[PDB]
């Protein structure tokens, strides 16, 4: 039986009411728990049986539904509460997970700070030459990186990296390393570097030469 | 309060054998659980790898069973999991879990009566099954009850086992088609009868291979309680890889406030400590999630400072590995 959690991801603000889906692909009755993850930390038990709080959750959790639909709703949502949210189905065997719904904070939109920096002298004289690029401190999450050398776009040799919402200024981080031999860097000049984002409609553009 | 802890390796040699412990506090095994394992890869989400039964009954997610093997040991006050042919998509956090039979107080007197079947309610022909009913404590009287003739059986066998349940159990040394149908509980207790307990029907398969079937397929519950994970472990790490221990490679990157980094490339294992100026630098660090370079990790480091104190001032990172014993630092010098 699968489950289906709905959005993907949800941005709101401390004090606001909110609302997940989680839908059954079968009637599954009133069997359906609710389970809450804050990020570096083991799950936790927040309601069974649909609409039953377990012991010890406070009351703006409230779980509703019966048969394929299933809802959770926070309202007056506090700090601890932006957290990854999982359903599961328990009356048949296998009993399966959703995929979740993270919950973060919705902060004021800001644009990436670009950083461009080319091989190191230590590494270039061991045979490599990796171009690393930070895409630092931008909200929202949706951001796309890529890379041109000579004016020409390369996505072979190309290893991405996010980190998670972070906890203390609510922004989003992105790290993007082209790899190369030091053969291969030594033989052309441009390096660019151009970031796609919300904030903007022309990409910002990080290059360097040589 | 109830404890669960994991014990196990941090690293697998790939194709080998997995093999973790969960060590209980706070209750016994050889109670009315469903002691679980549930894993989570390094970026996804929770699945569902087994469970045990007080019976010793194993249950496996479809996905992976062959591979799987779920024990436990009562007098040691634990359980455990074993996963052969361990491959890279293995790779995760490994949590022991307590699945109960929540509810939510309805009843305190006489209390709705539970029905559970053992090993299943689908029994080959002429093979065996016990029905357990279940209630609270001080019952003079059980009554297993089918649907069908309605016939039934009566037993004073009554035994505690909990300080709020009780509990009675009725054989069927070898069952045939007659004996398949749907099956309740009810007891006597205060000169009062409860309410009839829920159905769970009873299925008796034949021997041959035509043979087939609110459930799945032969996916039918084994009792009228649902079972809910109400106690989770904090896990642990499995990191499943044929690679050998390799000290990191650490080069500098140079470029109002001017961001320069570190790459930390070609290590095994994870983890790798960064930092910048031995702590002294904290408020504008991002240190970047390991990527996967041909079965070695590589790592980015940055940090953010005012243009007045770079390079007038010196700009270490500091990269430390435990694993390999190493710890190094490297000056951020500019640029023409
Ligand atoms: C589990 O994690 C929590 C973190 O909130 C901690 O308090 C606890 O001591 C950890 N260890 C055990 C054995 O539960």
């Amino acid at each position: 039986i699968r489950m289906t959690q709905s959005p993907s991801s949800l941005s709101a603000s401390p004090g606001d009411k909110v609302s997940i889906t989680c839908r059954a692909s079968q009637h599954i009755n009133d069997s359906l728990a609710w389970f809450q993850q804050r990020p570096g930390k083991a799950p936790k038990l927040l309601i069974y049986g649909a609409s039953n709080l377990h012991s010890g959750v406070p009351s703006r959790f409230s779980g509703t539904g019966s048969g394929t639909d299933f809802t959770l709703t926070i309202t007056g949502l506090q700090s601890e509460d932006f957290a990854t949210y999982f359903c599961q189905q328990c009356n048949c065997f296998p009993p399966d997970f959703g995929q979740g719904t993270r919950l973060e904070i919705k902060r004021a939109d800001a644009a990436p700070t670009v950083s461009i920096f080319p091989p190191s002298s230590e590494q270039l004289t061991s045979g490599g030459a990796s171009v690393v690029c930070f895409l630092n401190n931008f909200y929202p999450k949706d951001i796309n990186v890529k890379w041109k050398i000579d004016g020409s776009e390369r996505q072979n040799g190309v290893l991405n990296s996010w980190t998670d919402q972070d906890s203390k200024d609510s922004t989003y981080s992105m790290s993007s390393t082209l790899t190369l031999t030091k053969d291969e860097y030594e033989r052309h000049n441009s390096y660019t570097c151009e970031a796609t984002h919300k904030t903007s409609t022309s990409p910002i553009v990080k290059s360097f030469n040589r | 309060e109830v404890q669960l802890v994991e014990t196990g390796p941090g690293l697998m040699k790939t194709s080998g054998t997995l093999s973790l412990t969960c060590a209980v506090s706070g209750d016994y095994v050889n109670t009315n659980r469903r002691w679980s394992w549930v894993r989570q890869a390094p970026g996804k989400g929770l699945e569902w790898i087994g469970e045990v039964h007080q019976s010793g009954r194993t249950n496996y997610n479809p996905s992976l069973k062959s591979r799987v093997t779920i024990s436990v040991d009562k007098s040691k006050n634990q359980f455990s999991l074993k996963v052969d042919s361990v491959t890279a998509a293995d790779t995760a956090v490994y949590y022991c879990a307590r699945a109960s039979p929540l509810k939510s107080q309805r009843d305190t007197d006489l209390p709705r009566p539970s029905i559970s079947a053992e090993p299943g309610t689908v029994i080959p022909l002429g093979s065996h099954v016990t029905f357990v009913c279940r209630g609270p404590v001080g019952v003079q009287t059980f009554r297993l009850e089918r649907e069908r003739n309605y016939l039934y059986s009566d037993t004073e066998d009554v035994s505690q086992t909990s300080p709020s349940e009780s509990e009675a159990r009725f054989r069927i040394d070898s069952v045939n088609a007659g004996n398949a149908g749907l099956f309740r509980c009810i007891y006597y207790k205060s000169r009062k009868w409860s309410e009839q307990s829920d159905y769970l029907e009873l299925v008796v398969k034949g021997e041959d291979v035509t043979w087939a079937l609110a459930c799945p397929q032969g996916e039918l519950p084994i009792s009228t309680d649902i079972y809910y994970v109400d106690v989770w472990g904090n896990g642990t790490t499995v990191t499943v890889s044929s690679a050998k221990t390799t000290p990191p490679s650490v080069y500098p990157l140079a470029p109002s406030m001017v961001t320069l980094g570190c790459l930390v490339k070609g290590y095994f294992p994870e983890p790798v400590t960064v930092t910048w100026n031995s702590g002294s630098l904290s408020s504008g660090v991002h240190t970047f999630p390991a990527v996967l370079q041909s079965d070695l990790y590589t790592l980015s480091s940055s940090v953010t400072v005012p243009s007045s104190t770079w390079p007038s001032e010196t700009v270490t990172c500091n990269v430390a590995h435990p694993a390999s014993s190493t710890k190094v630092d490297k000056k951020i010098v500019p640029r023409d």
